[PDB]
């Protein structure tokens, strides 16, 4: 488990290691019918069709344009009243808007501060045990070969 | 569509104005002179207070619940994406933790192996200062493989015909019609064989022609190689390596299996998955692989290597093998001539009576003799 | 986006979950130190009591659903107009 | 701001008394009739539990409602979800090979936790 990473001061040993890793894996080796259609029309890249109709029409045509006609009319009037109510406010009711965006923004920005400052003190708490275990360490070796030495220079 | 007194359904729905609830024009107008009374809350109410009768008019007796329902399918879809996310960042989270943890570990291994280097240098540096000729043709000799029933009955095939044998009272009981593998069936009444492209199954008849062969735990399925890249069972090969399978043995537990190839490889599969799962490299064809009754020893020849199959290692190498088996207490091997292995210690016994080439070797029942076949004569020993 | 008991822009927005409006900490906490309640509705509050699917802004599908229902909603009234007349 | 389920921002938000995290009435009132609980923590909860507490500027041009707006919502929902479930697919089998590196990871120091000590051991023997 143990590997010190703020006192282990190269990438030809992760390559090395990736290689011994690499040969011991060598060893080893809720919707109804909505969901239906939604998860065919995404697997086939083709979304269904749309009415088609009310743009275009034609004049002296018939029955059938008799009522396409008409429509065009009532949405028409539907449409320059519902251009009226929007002039009528004008731009009031969009700056609104706007000045509530500004305050949705600047909430997920403290929170990249908090994730921020946690995240840091987290690694701040490691480095000071990585550094007092990497003395230890350091400790253990130096006597390790004074030692290795010791025996020999005794025999 | 309820009255809210005596639970009828109300042919003249009227309704208080004082507590909002649906009653029958009989019932509340007979509570009502009752006690001048609204009989939900009590409350002061009056006849004059009722509204009586229907309400259409000016109205006319679709559209707004396709919206409605637009809407109730719309609250799925939210409900739907919410458990799909949360799996989602949940999962992130263990592959993180994994992936930051894996690199962490993998410097273990970076510093360990250093160490463990340093250690060999320093130490060095300072150490420093029967015999059975007529089962098959005379004018076509020899036999090419070897099979003993495991439930009791030799098998052999030959320079073209498959024989049984009884050890016993020394008679061919059957010659079924070169066969370079043979399997004999625990059933007794079953035999296999395969050659230079079929295999077949046999009775003293051929009951099936199927277009290295091994017998599953089971009893049901045989496993086989070829030269053609595929072995068989389903019929896959390995497109990476590409080249011709040598020989092929069960695992005894029938959930693995090995192929050796050309190329000096010993591929392990996993049957039911039909996936190449391992390979064990370390030169020239493999001849013959062995798995031990153990189910951990997997015994291979081209030397012999043995591999610890619990890790995936090579443990041992005793440097023409052509035939390999364990009884596992010991193994067996043939080709340049027969030797027999003590596992535990890793050799036991050496045979070199047949004249050329020995084709087979196996165990009779608790070792109790041993058999061999060769290019005409099975010995008993 | 304002403080209901001073009508200031609150810096640090915590919601209470006696009586459901936006206050702020530094206010709130003050309110509670005083006296253990809710400002609006009188109802008893405590400072602990006070409080990864991604979101995209409230634009022109449920925004779109509720907006047909003003469509559909204001013809029908246009239809009482001449239905009455 | 947002809403706790669906990633909304709610026209009528609620908040339960049990876990302080806000919902849209219409998600939350959904979840306590399928099941009882809060979403988030697991905990009891009831419709009664829940205590109650925007402008979005219709475009210029807005035939198209009906048309292209609605046409492009449920594209949007289709090919996100579609998108989304590919990427829960590929998690589950980067986990596999996480959790598979891992152990052959842990096999290889295992190995040369034995290989060190006894190299190790070996050079305070030699010294004899």
């Amino acid at each position: 488990m143990d590997g010190l990473s703020f006192v282990d001061k190269p990438d030809g040993y992760k390559n090395e290691i990736d290689q011994l890793v690499k040969k011991e894996f060598a060893n080893i080796k809720a919707d109804n019918s909505v969901s239906t259609l939604t998860n065919a029309l995404y697997t086939e890249y083709l979304k269904q069709r749309n009415n088609k109709k009310r743009r275009t029409p034609d004049f002296n045509d018939d029955d059938d344009t008799l009522f396409l006609e008409e429509y065009r009319r009532k949405y028409p009037r539907i449409d320059t009243s519902r251009y009226i109510p929007n002039e009528s406010s004008e731009v009031s009711l969009l700056g609104i808007v706007d000045s509530y965006l500004k305050h949705q923004e600047i909430v997920l920005d403290t929170l990249l501060p908090q994730t921020v400052s946690n995240q840091w003190r987290i690694n701040n708490d490691y480095i000071r045990q990585t550094c007092t275990i990497v003395e230890e360490m350091n400790i253990q070796q130096r006597k390790q070969i004074n030692d290795l030495e010791i025996y020999r220079k005794r025999l | 569509m309820l009255c809210a007194i005596s639970g009828k359904v109300p042919r003249r729905p009227v309704l208080s104005p004082k507590s909002r609830t649906i009653f029958e024009k009989s019932l509340l107008e007979q509570y009502v002179k009752d006690t001048g009374n609204d009989p939900i809350t009590n409350e002061p109410l009056s006849i004059e207070e009722i509204v009586e009768i229907v309400p259409s008019a000016q109205q006319a007796s679709s559209i707004p619940n396709l919206l409605t329902s637009l809407q109730n399918e719309w609250d799925a879809i939210m409900l739907e994406n919410f458990k799909l996310r949360s799996t989602l960042d949940s999962l992130t989270k263990k592959l993180s933790t994994v992936m930051y943890e894996r690199d962490a570990a993998k410097l273990v291994a970076a510093q360990l192996l250093m160490e463990k280097n340093e250690d060999s240098k320093d130490l060095p540096k300072s150490s420093q200062q029967d015999f059975v000729a007529r089962g098959k043709l005379k004018a076509p000799k020899w036999p090419i493989l070897k099979n003993l029933e495991l439930l009791q009955k030799t098998f052999p095939y030959k320079e073209k015909w498959v024989c049984m044998c009884r050890c016993e009272d020394g008679a061919l009981h059957f010659t079924q019609l070169k066969t370079i593998t043979t399997i004999t069936t625990p059933n007794p009444r079953t035999g296999g064989e395969h050659p230079a492209r079929l295999l077949l199954l046999y009775p003293k008849t051929n009951k099936v022609l199927r277009e290295y062969g091994h017998n599953e735990v089971n009893t049901e399925y045989f496993i086989w190689a070829d030269n053609r890249g595929t072995i068989g069972f389903y019929i896959v090969h390995s497109a990476k390596s590409d080249v011709e399978y040598s020989s092929g043995v069960l695992h005894k537990d029938s959930l693995l299996l090995a192929l050796y190839s050309p190329d000096g490889i010993l591929d392990v599969y996993n049957l039911s998955s039909p996936d190449q799962a391992s390979s064990r490299f370390p030169e020239a064809k493999i001849k013959e692989v062995k798995f031990a009754d153990n189910g951990y020893w997997m015994v291979v020849e081209c030397t012999v290597v043995c591999f610890d199959l619990r890790k995936d290692v090579g443990t041992l190498a005793y440097p023409g093998t052509v035939t390999y088996d364990i009884d596992m207490i010991a193994y067996s091997n043939e080709s340049n001539s027969l030797t027999i292995y003590k596992f535990d210690k890793k050799k036991n016994w050496t045979k070199d009576e047949e004249s050329a080439l020995c084709l087979q070797s196996d165990t009779a029942d608790f070792t109790d003799m041993d058999v061999v076949c060769g290019d005409a004569i099975l010995k008993t020993n | 986006m304002l403080c209901a008991i001073s009508g200031k822009v609150p810096r640090r927005p915590v919601l209470s979950p006696k009586s459901r409006t936006i206050f702020e900490k530094s206010l709130l906490e003050q309110y509670v130190k005083d006296t253990g309640n809710d400002p609006i509705t009188n109802e008893p509050l405590s400072i602990e009591e006070i409080v990864a699917q991604q979101a995209s802004l409230t634009e022109s599908i449920p925004n779109l659903l509720t907006s047909l229902q003003n469509e559909w909603d204001a013809i029908m009234l246009e239809n009482f107009k001449l239905r009455s007349t």
